RNA sequence: UCCUCCUAAAGAGUAACGGAGGAGCACGAAGGUUGGCUAAUCCUGGUCGGACAUCAGGAGGUUAGUGCAAUGGCAUAAGCC
RNA sequence: CCAGGGCUACACACGUGCUACAAUGGCGCAUACAAAGAGAAGCGACCUCGCGAGAGCAAGCGGACCUCAUAAAGUGCGUCGUAGUCCGGAUUGGAGUCUGCAACUCGACUCCAUGAAGUCGGAAUCGCUAGUAAUCGUGGAUCAGAAUGCCACGGUGAAUAC
């Protein structure tokens, strides 16, 4: 069972996006209409559906990777975005290493704890920290990125 | 902070000073006034103040000019 | 390098006349500079010593030695092959180069300057000297940097004595007092 | 040197604020405009009125205005 | 958007803007805008370059950032080492202008502590 | 069971429930070769830096080092790249 | 009898209030609607000077006539577009005014700068049934000066009580 615990750097207050409406449909009628709601800085909303209903491509462009056909979405200034993508393999490239791939980020932190210790404390060891992270599979990969997001 | 003229100091310092800066540097002087503030002429003496049981020595300094007498003998202990 | 011209048309002269020498080659000369800084807390991260690194490769047209730990000692908790500091050195024209660049320049633009103290050579003709800011350096423009992390200077001269050092530093307008 | 392990260093025209125009030899990619430099530096002139910070007494006198 | 520290704000009116340097409030910002000839409600953004460096004179004329902090700190280095009563609250780290600190005064003793 | 020093009486060997310590490994380089280099500890100067981190000068000279216990050895280095 | 000092001391705990955490809110400009009361070593118009507290000159009033004394929320217009902010005002430095022999311990107020905690508050606890609660101002008692306290006055003005 490994240990993870995301933080909070600075807490937002009023809301999140606000959204009005995106109109965005790729090539055929729309999968969604007007869509305008807000969070209040609430919680959760697991948005749902079958196979092919586009729920990917809404959080796309709700994060910045796509934008709307028209209209706009814009977050409160102070917040910060963590993203676990839907595919995760255009990250893990160029050929880092574990340390090195969990090292590039951090805010200010120490190269030798606080980044080796993150990835132990989520079943990683010394022989998992010098292997490419390429070479990962699966859960390793999803618990990288859950690393990446508690670092963040 | 007091008023727009005449810094107001007891007779009984400014004669008393006068005739110790005649003589030069000397004994404290034993004043029982804290509401007079400190003129130009009295720098290099040694009066000495009442903080309610006893008079404390005080050197005036170039910057003790601006203050009363009674703005250096603190009044009440502490610890 | 106009140092260098202005110290072989007008300091050998100058020098030899105010100390009574024999040989135009017994005159005090400057033959190297080095610049360093030892970070101390590349211990819990590398990073930092390469941005120390590029923060000299910036001041100095050249590319940092890292240099480790020659010893191990448990006061900082260090062990031997730690790399510890960085070091350039120059010689010649680069020399010349940076001796301009901070004499003339660089030596103003530190907060609160009154003069670089007189009394700071090794007995034997040498010079060292702190700099204290890094962005003093033109090189640096503070918001690339993250810290105010400073530089030695040491002037390694042919000088006999601290007082032929004094007097061929002085002769090149040193800030002294 | 050893063949592109170094940054670059290219000539460069630096100026003071009264002009006193240079030309230095850095790596910095532009010119720069800056303060005086040691010709003009106030380390000779103003050092009397560097080391003069104090004054009470003759602040006093103007207050006595009688 | 410069001034002798920073004036990094933009999107901000011109009398509010330098409110951000160290030294300048509401009242002195608002003589910078109406002598040196710039309107009270003018967004940052919109105005030019030259007009900066008519602003970036006037202001310096005050004590600022620079020289600011300079002020005020040795202005208190010299009643804590005066030995005067108002230098010993500075010591101490009590209040010095004559008020409560029987029940009162946690601005001055920070945080409460046991 | 094996290794090192003393007892061991200046060749070798030599005992006691005599006096002191170690091993049951390690290395694909920590081996071969070619080229190069020289230590500990102290003084004076130097931003944080500190009794000792990093830099420059001097004295010293192998009191350093040797994957591992001790003896012998090692500058032509058997030590460091 | 007198001079100075203390009741204004502060690691801490409690009770009663005030100010706020802001957008049914702040800031600038303009204009309406009251009531009650005080004034003789006292209230003080108008005028001028001062950025402002105030200063100089100073009629009238021991008064349904004169003063204190322009009510404030409101309304209309503009900006601010959700930030520790154009909220908040503590803390502190500098220069001031006035009372009183005297403002350091220890007054009030104004000007410039600084701008903290605080983004609806744990167990628990309080007030109110109609011009009431909530909110906004005004006056007076004591008093040279010194109240967010107390005593009184008026504007706007609710929900629910099965
Ligand atoms: N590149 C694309 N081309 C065509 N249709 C697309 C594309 N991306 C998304 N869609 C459509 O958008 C719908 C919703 O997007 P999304 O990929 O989130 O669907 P999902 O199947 O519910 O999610 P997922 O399978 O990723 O968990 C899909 O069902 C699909 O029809
Ligand atoms: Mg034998
Ligand atoms: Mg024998
Ligand atoms: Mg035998
Ligand atoms: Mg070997
Ligand atoms: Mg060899
Ligand atoms: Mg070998
Ligand atoms: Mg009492
Ligand atoms: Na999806």
């Amino acid at each position: 069972n490994p240990f993870i615990r995301f933080e909070q750097d600075k807490k937002l207050f009023r809301n999140a996006l606000e959204v009005e409406g995106l109109t965005k449909g790729f090539d055929n009628g729309p999968l969604f209409k007007n869509l305008n709601l807000l969070l209040e800085v609430g919680e959760k909303l697991a948005v749902l559906g079958t196979n092919g209903v586009g729920k990917s491509t809404l959080l796309k462009t709700l994060v910045g990777d796509l934008q709307p056909d028209s209209g706009t979405v814009k977050w409160s200034e102070n917040a910060r975005i963590g993203y676990y993508a839907q595919d995760h393999e255009y990250e893990f490239e160029n050929d880092l290493t574990v340390f090195e791939w969990m090292s590039q980020w951090k805010q200010e932190g120490d190269d030798e704890q606080a980044v080796r210790s993150i990835l132990g404390r989520l079943l990683f060891s010394q022989d998992d920290i010098k292997k490419p992270a390429k070479v990962l599979s699966g859960g390793e990969k999803g618990r990288m990125l859950f690393g990446k997001l508690m670092m963040q | 902070r007091s008023l727009k003229k005449g810094p107001f100091i007891d007779l009984h310092l400014l004669k008393k000073v006068e005739k110790a800066v005649e003589s030069g540097d000397k004994k404290p002087l034993r004043t029982w006034s804290r509401r007079s503030t400190i003129f130009p002429n009295m720098i290099g003496l040694t009066i000495a103040v009442h903080n309610g049981r006893q008079h404390v020595p005080v050197f005036v300094t170039d910057e003790m000019v601006g203050h009363k007498l009674g703005e250096f003998a603190p009044t009440r202990t502490y610890r | 390098a106009k140092l260098h011209d202005y110290y072989k048309d007008e300091v050998v002269k100058k020098l030899m006349t105010e100390f009574n020498y024999n040989s135009v080659m017994q005159v005090p000369r400057v033959e190297k500079i080095t610049l360093n800084m030892g970070v101390g807390e590349a211990i819990a991260d590398k990073k930092l010593l390469d941005n120390a690194a590029a923060d000299l490769a910036a001041i100095s047209g050249q590319k940092p030695l890292i240099t480790k730990a020659r010893k191990s000692v448990a006061g900082f908790k260090i062990r031997q092959g730690y790399p510890i500091g960085c070091k350039v050195t120059l010689r010649g024209e680069r020399m010349w180069e940076f001796f301009e660049r901070l004499i003339t320049i660089a030596v103003p633009r530190i907060r609160d300057f009154r003069g670089l103290s007189a009394k700071s050579f090794d007995g034997r003709g040498n010079y060292s000297m702190g700099v204290r800011e890094q962005i003093i350096f033109p090189e640096i423009d503070y918001d690339k940097v993250d810290r105010v992390r400073g530089l030695d200077i040491t002037i390694t001269t042919t000088a006999k004595s601290d007082e032929e050092g004094r007097a061929l530093l002085a002769a090149f307008d040193f800030p002294f007092r | 040197m050893k063949k592109d392990i170094h940054p670059k260093y290219e000539e460069i025209t630096a100026s003071c604020s009264c002009g006193n125009v240079m030309k230095i030899r850095s790596t910095v990619g532009h010119d720069l405009n800056l303060d005086v430099c040691s010709k003009c530096h106030p380390f000779f002139t103003g050092k009397q009125r560097d080391v003069a910070t104090g004054g009470r007494v003759d602040r006093f006198n103007k207050r006595f205005n009688i | 958007a410069r001034i002798a520290g920073i004036n990094i704000p933009d999107h901000k009116h011109a009398v509010i803007a330098l409110t951000s340097i160290y030294g300048v409030g509401k009242t002195r910002s608002k003589a910078i805008l109406a002598a040196a000839g710039i309107a009270e409600d003018v967004k940052i953004s919109e105005l030019s370059e030259g007009q900066i460096d008519t602003l970036r004179d006037e202001v310096a004329k005050f004590v600022v950032e620079g020289d600011l902090r300079r002020e005020i700190s040795m202005s208190i280095k010299r009643l804590m080492d005066l030995g005067c009563y108002r230098g010993l609250r500075h010591r101490r780290g009590l209040p010095v202008r004559g008020q409560r600190t029987k029940t009162n005064a946690r601005t001055r003793k920070g945080p409460r502590k046991p």
